[PDB]
């Protein structure tokens, strides 16, 4: 679910927010994103990559 | 407990563990040397005594 | 199996200067436009990097340098490589080169990428060796003095074949491959990065971050370390396979990692672009 809040569940990691499409290239070894204060603020999809 | 698994009426002797080592294993680290313990001054040749 | 390489000029141990190199990804977390401060076991800038060669220059004289000597692994490695015939064919890890202790090999035998911990019974010139043939004007495996015997292991891991050409290029190093290993609780890190880079002797001067490769898990003791390199044999150079070989034109530099907290630059991109030693 996007463009809308939501509680979700990112390979464990759980937490409460707004998912939206991300112009963010992760690396292949990467899979979370965080900002300046270590808060996850980017996801990579397990399923839609 | 492997009591019904790993033991034997005439006596279990297929499991062994490292006694007298020279320095405390390292953190996930596997030691399978074979060579003689020195515990006192006089050198050993590869014998047992 | 086992032979020793002679006809080697003995010369002085070469030092130059590593000036931002060594810098890899302190873990997988994707970061943008940001400065991160992180304490790990990093190259220092401006280290005092050993140099190694391997170059055959023919004339009454000349040079003769083909280094494979054993290193010391401290606390951690980093190995990087100028070359353009691939020259550099592996390493090998661990703490008595012998069947006493157990060893890490990661090699390339030209068709797949074999690592392997195992307990090897290396010998003291251990190599590879590639043949040219003057019929077939085409460069061919044929010799691997890596180790003796191998046994009571437990690792094992052969990479898909590919075909990795060995043709003896002539002209500048057009190939700078960065390598960090670590030996961490039992983890082997191996961190990867690969620049096409164009220069004839030294380090090229710049900044590369290196992305992790592979997270092996080892658990072995670890003390010394000894490349494993290539040789070539032809109709040229004759001999009894052991003064018989010319080594092809290549470069590798060997530094020591120490714990250090680096100032990493993340550009919007998610690139480490630039590193501050604190
Ligand atoms: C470690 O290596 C020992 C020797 O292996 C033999 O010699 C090598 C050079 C090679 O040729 C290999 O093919 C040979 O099999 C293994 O064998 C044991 O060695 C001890 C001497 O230290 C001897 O007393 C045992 O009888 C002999 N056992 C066997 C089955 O060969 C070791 O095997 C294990 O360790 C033994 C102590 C014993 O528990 C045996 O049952 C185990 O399989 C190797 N140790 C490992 C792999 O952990
Ligand atoms: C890992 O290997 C090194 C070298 O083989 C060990 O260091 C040796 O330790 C012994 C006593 O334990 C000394 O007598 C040697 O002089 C040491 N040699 C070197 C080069 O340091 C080290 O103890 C081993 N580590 C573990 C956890 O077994
Ligand atoms: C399963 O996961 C893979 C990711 O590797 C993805 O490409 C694929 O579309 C997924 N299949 C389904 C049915 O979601
Ligand atoms: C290489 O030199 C070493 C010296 O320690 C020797 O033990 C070994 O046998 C030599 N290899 C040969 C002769 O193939
Ligand atoms: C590097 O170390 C060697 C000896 O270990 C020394 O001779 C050389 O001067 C050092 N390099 C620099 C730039 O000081
Ligand atoms: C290298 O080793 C692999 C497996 O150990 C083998 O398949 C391959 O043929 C070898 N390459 C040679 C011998 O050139
Ligand atoms: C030339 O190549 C063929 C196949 O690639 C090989 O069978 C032959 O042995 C090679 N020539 C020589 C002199 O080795
Ligand atoms: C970041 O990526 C964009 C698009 O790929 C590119 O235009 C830009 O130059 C990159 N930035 C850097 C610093 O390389």
């Amino acid at each position: 679910v996007k463009n809308k809040c939501v509680n979700f569940n990112f390979n464990g990691l759980t937490g409460t927010g707004v998912l939206t499409e991300s112009n963010k290239k992760f690396l292949p070894f990467q899979q979370f994103g965080r900002d300046i204060a270590d808060t996850t603020d980017a996801v990579r999809d397990p399923q839609t990559l | 407990n492997s009591n019904n698994l790993d033991s034997k009426v005439g006596g279990n002797y297929n499991y062994l563990y490292r006694l007298f080592r020279k320095s405390n294993l390292k953190p996930f680290e596997r030691d399978i040397s074979t060579e003689i313990y020195q515990a006192g001054s006089t050198p050993c040749n590869g014998v047992e005594g | 199996q086992c032979v020793n390489l002679t006809t080697r000029t003995q010369l002085p141990p070469a030092y130059t200067n590593s000036f931002t190199r060594g810098v890899y990804y302190p873990d997988k977390v994707f970061r943008s436009s940001v400065l991160h401060s992180t304490q790990d076991l990093f190259l220092p800038f401006f280290s005092n990097v050993t140099w190694f060669h391997a170059i055959h220059v023919s004339g009454t004289n000349g040079t003769k340098r083909f280094d494979n000597p054993v290193l010391p692994f401290n606390d951690g490695v980093y190995f990087a490589s100028t070359e353009k015939s691939n020259i550099i064919r592996g390493w090998i890890f661990g703490t008595t080169l012998d069947s006493k202790t157990q060893s890490l090999l990661i090699v390339n035998n030209a068709t797949n990428v074999v690592i392997k911990v195992c307990e090897f019974q290396f010998c003291n010139d251990p190599f590879l060796g590639v043949y040219y043939h003057k019929n077939n004007k085409s460069w061919m495996e044929s010799e691997f003095r890596v180790y003796s015997s191998a046994n009571n292991c437990t690792f094992e891991y052969v990479s898909q074949p590919f075909l990795m050409d060995l043709e003896g290029k002539q002209g500048n190093f057009k190939n700078l491959r960065e390598f960090v290993f670590k030996n961490i609780d039992g983890y082997f890190k191996i961190y990867s990065k690969h620049t096409p880079i164009n220069l004839v002797r030294d380090l090229p001067q710049g900044f590369s971050a290196l992305e992790p490769l592979v997270d092996l898990p080892i658990g072995i003791n670890i003390t010394r370390f000894q490349t494993l390199l290539a040789l070539h044999r032809s109709y040229l150079t004759p001999g009894d396979s052991s003064s018989g070989w010319t080594a092809g034109a290549a470069a590798y530099y060997v530094g020591y990692l120490q714990p250090r907290t680096f100032l990493l630059k993340y550009n919007e991109n998610g690139t480490i672009t630039d590193a501050v030693d604190c």
